[PDB]
C-alpha cells in the first residue's frame, strides 16, 4: 500500500539546532549536516518520510537526536532543487552514519526507519 | 524584496495548508468518534439477539418434545410476538450496520486527502526551515 | 492504486515553444503560461502526473497544443517552491481552460486528463 | 558562475538518472521475454505430460515401464523450471516501482531544467539525444 511515516512531531522539525564543528555533504539534492563535536554519544534518527510499495519513496526530513534530545544531524531535501529517489535517501542515511561513527558514536535508528531504510 | 517576499508568500501558503489539515482531521476525527459508537451499539444488539437465539433454540428443543385445549395455546402467541421482536431487533441491527458502513467509507474517502496534505505541509515547513526560518516564524504561521 | 501516466512525449515536454503575448499567472506553486496571443483555435490538453488512490496526486509537467502541434500553453510546478496538491492542479487546469475560452478557443482535455482532475465543457466553432 | 553552475549539476543528475532509467529498463526487458519463453515452456510440458498419463491410464484398462521414468524426469523438470520462473517473476516484480519511480524523478528534472532555462538542444543533450 501507500502510507506517509512520521517520526517526529512539528517541534521536532521545526525545532532550531547548531553545530560547533559543522561537516556537510550533498549527496545529489539531499543535504546532510552534523556535527563533529560530538564523540562517545548515543544518536538516534528519525525520520518523516512517505513508503509505497513497502519501500522508502521519499524523505521529508530525518534528523539526530541525543538521547537528551539535541538535534546533532539532519538529512534533507535541498530546496529551490529537483527531487530524489529512495536509493539516493538510502545512501545519504549510510553517509551520516558513517560520519556518526567515525567519532565513535553509536547509531540507532527508530522502527520505522529499520523496516523501510535499514543500515 | 523578491526573495524575502517569496519566503514570506510559501510561509503564508504553509498556513493555508495547515489549517485545510487541521480541518480535514477535525471532520475525520468527528467520524472516527461516530464510527466507534456505532459499533459498540452494532456489538450490543449483536449480543441481544444471541441471547434471543439461545432462548429460541430452547424453544426448538421443547417444541419437539411435545409430538392441547388451552394449556399451551395460550403460550405459543407471546412466544411468537417474541420471534417477531427478535426479527425486528435484526432488521434495526442490520440497518445501522449499513449507516455504519457508509461511515466507513466518508472515512476512507477522506484518508487521501488527509495523508497529502500532512505530507505536503511537512515539506513546506521543511523548506522554510531550509531557507532560514527560526521556530518562532514557523510557529507563528502553523498559529501554535 | 498508484500510476504515473504520460499523455506527452520526451520531446513534447523538452521543445522550445514561444509565446507572442505571454500571460503568465500563478496558482499555488504552479506557473500557469498562456500565450493570449491565440485565437479561434482548437486547443487539446496533455499532461504527464502522477496518481494515487484514483486521484490526481502530483503533476509532472501540463501543455496545450493546436491541431497543428504547437505549444500556447503550460501548467508547471515552479522550480524554487515546493510541492502542490491535487485541488491546486485542478484550479491552474480550470484557470488556464478559463483564459484560453475567453479568446474563442475551444479547449478540450485528453481521456487521462478527464479521468482524474478536468475542466472545461464546449465551445462552438470559430 | 553559480546559477549556471547549480543547472549544469542538475542537467549531469538527469544525465546518471537517464542512465539508471535506461539500464533498468534493459534488465526488465531482459526478465520479461525469460518469463514469457519459459512461461510457453511450461505451458508445452503440462500437456505433455497430459497425453503420457493419459496413454498409461487409458490403454491399462486392458492387461513398456519406462514411460513412466519419462514422465517421472517431465514433472521433475517442470518443477525446478517452474521455480526459476517464479524466481524470474519476484525479480522483476521489484523493478517496477523502481522503474516508475526513476521515470518519474527523470520527468521532474527535465521539466526542472527546462523552468531554469535549458533549451531542448541541452536537454537531448543530457539524455543521449
Amino acid at each position: 500500500a501507500s502510507r506517509y511515516l512520521t517520526d517526529m512531531t512539528l517541534e521536532e522539525m521545526s525545532r532550531d539546532w547548531f553545530m560547533l564543528m559543522p561537516k556537510q555533504k550533498v549527496a545529489g539534492s539531499l543535504c546532510i549536516k552534523m556535527d563533529q563535536a560530538i564523540m562517545d554519544k548515543t544518536i538516534i534518527l528519525k525520520a518523516n518520510f512517505s513508503v509505497i510499495f513497502d519501500r522508502l519513496e521519499t524523505l521529508i526530513l530525518l534528523r539526530a537526536f541525543t538521547e537528551e534530545g539535541a538535534i546533532v544531524g539532519e538529512i534533507s531535501p535541498l530546496p529551490s532543487l529537483p527531487g530524489h529517489t529512495g536509493e539516493d535517501v538510502k545512501n545519504a542515511i549510510g553517509v551520516l552514519i558513517g560520519g556518526l561513527e567515525a567519532n565513535d558514536n553509536t547509531v540507532r535508528v527508530t522502527e520505522t526507519i529499520q523496516r523501510f531504510a535499514w543500515r | 524584496g523578491s526573495k524575502e517576499d517569496s519566503v514570506e508568500a510559501v510561509g503564508a501558503q504553509l498556513k493555508v495548508y495547515h489549517q485545510q489539515y487541521q480541518d480535514k482531521s477535525r471532520e475525520y476525527d468527528q467520524l472516527y468518534e461516530e464510527y466507534t459508537r456505532t459499533s459498540q451499539e452494532l456489538q450490543m444488539k449483536r449480543t441481544a439477539i444471541e441471547a434471543f437465539n439461545e432462548t429460541i433454540k430452547i424453544f426448538e428443543e421443547q417444541g419437539q418434545t411435545q409430538e392441547i385445549l388451552l394449556n399451551s395455546e395460550r403460550l405459543k402467541s407471546r412466544i411468537a410476538e417474541i420471534h417477531e421482536s427478535r426479527t425486528k431487533l435484526e432488521q434495526q441491527l442490520r440497518a445501522q450496520a449499513s449507516d455504519n458502513r457508509e461511515i466507513d467509507k466518508r472515512m476512507n474517502s477522506l484518508k487521501p486527502d488527509l495523508m497529502q496534505l500532512r505530507k505536503i505541509r511537512d515539506q513546506y515547513l521543511v523548506w522554510l526551515t531550509q531557507k532560514g526560518a527560526r521556530q518562532k516564524k514557523i510557529n507563528e504561521w502553523l498559529g501554535i
